[PDB]
């Protein structure tokens, strides 16, 4: 089978920096792209960006244009969303998903939680 | 529980008294103590028989040629598309001056921009292939 | 931007319609995830009126001019859960969701 398996959750403070990833397993990782989601509490899904990790060509949607950085390691098949400085309003559920309108796999969230 | 005496292959409804029935041809059940059995699943059109359903297992299906899956256990086609091309609404459509696809699936992306790491273009982009780069 | 009902309501057995409105939303394609509390989502419609194999029959979907439409015939308590509609626009390469519909059955 198929899976994206996420890191578990994050407690931070503002201004730490925080890369959570998505392990993908039981396909040929390099060749489907891996997209990134946002849920804030109690709101819904934001598409922030993917990435293509055969070759890290990345792009992103124009409101996390520059809040946050997607990367990838292929040789170990994950692929990684990062914040250079937290804020108290990064609060969310992130989720991976394969795709890049169809995404047919999700991980299962992390939750990352800042707090002052 | 009585109905955990029907194994896999038969269904314990809880109409007619839960007696153990077997599973009617075209129908399944894949694992005991079920009170019905699942309709087996059916591959037509864009999908194609893998694996025929028994009393115990549901059918499996993949994609006709020409379409490719997704999701767990097959359960969607996409069609393919040529090197070189992106799946739209309107069909297979060539990809973008600039872009590039080396799948039969998927989208376009762009080609390597080198200079932005100090690298220079060795071969040049296609529709079907990514700019070489070098140093 | 694809604006959605924040919320459709409806009883038992009654039909659900949870529309996704979209300029010219009718050229691309578009797909429906349900999410229940506590899960990942799931995708329920694709391609505009496709269904993923083992999606109970009741959902089906319709797409045109400016609106996207999910449809739940005779809707059930399981059927309970937040609904987004999702396309993806290949001028720009991106991805958008609505705003979202909570679903609730009496």
């Amino acid at each position: 089978e198929v899976q994206l398996v996420q890191s578990g959750a994050e407690v931070k403070k503002p201004g730490e920096s925080l890369r959570i990833s998505c392990k993908g397993s039981g396909y040929s990782f390099s060749t489907y792209w891996i997209s990134w989601v946002r849920q804030m509490p109690g709101k819904g899904l934001e598409w922030m960006g993917k990435i293509y990790p055969g070759d890290s060509y990345t792009n992103y949607s124009p409101s996390f244009q520059g809040q946050v950085t997607i990367s990838a390691d292929k040789s170990i098949s994950t692929a990684y969303l990062q914040w250079s400085s937290l804020k108290a309003s990064d609060t969310a559920m992130y989720y991976c998903a394969r795709g890049y309108g169809i995404f047919d796999y999700w991980g299962q969230g992390t939750l990352v939680t800042v707090s002052s | 529980d009585p109905c955990s005496n029907c194994p896999a292959g038969t269904f314990c409804d809880n109409n007619r008294n839960q007696i153990c029935s077997p599973c009617p041809p075209n129908s399944f059940s894949s694992a005991g103590g079920q009170r019905t059995c699942d309709i087996c699943r059916q591959c037509k059109g864009v999908f194609r028989t893998r694996k025929e359903c028994s009393s115990t297992s549901n059918a499996e299906c993949d994609c006709t040629p020409g379409f490719h899956c997704l999701g767990a256990g097959c359960s969607m086609c996409e069609q393919d598309c040529k090197q070189g091309q992106e799946l739209t609404k309107k069909g297979c459509k060539d990809c973008c001056f600039g872009t590039f696809n080396d799948q039969k699936r998927g989208i376009c992306r762009p080609w390597t921009n080198c200079s932005l790491d100090g690298k220079s273009v060795l071969v040049n982009g296609t529709k079907e292939r990514d700019v070489v780069c070098g140093p | 931007e694809l604006t959605q009902p924040p919320s459709v309501s409806v009883s038992p057995g009654q039909t659900a319609s949870i529309t996704c409105s979209g300029d010219n939303i009718g050229d691309q394609y578009a797909h429906w995830y349900q999410q229940k509390p506590g899960q990942s989502p799931v995708l329920v419609i694709y391609q505009d009126k496709n269904r993923p194999s083992g999606i109970p029959e009741r959902f089906s979907g319709s797409n045109s001019g400016n609106t996207a439409t999910l449809t739940i015939s005779g809707t059930q308590a399981m059927d309970e859960a937040d609904y987004y509609c999702a396309t993806y626009t290949g001028f720009g390469s991106l991805a958008v969701f609505g705003g979202g519909t909570k679903l609730t059955v009496l």
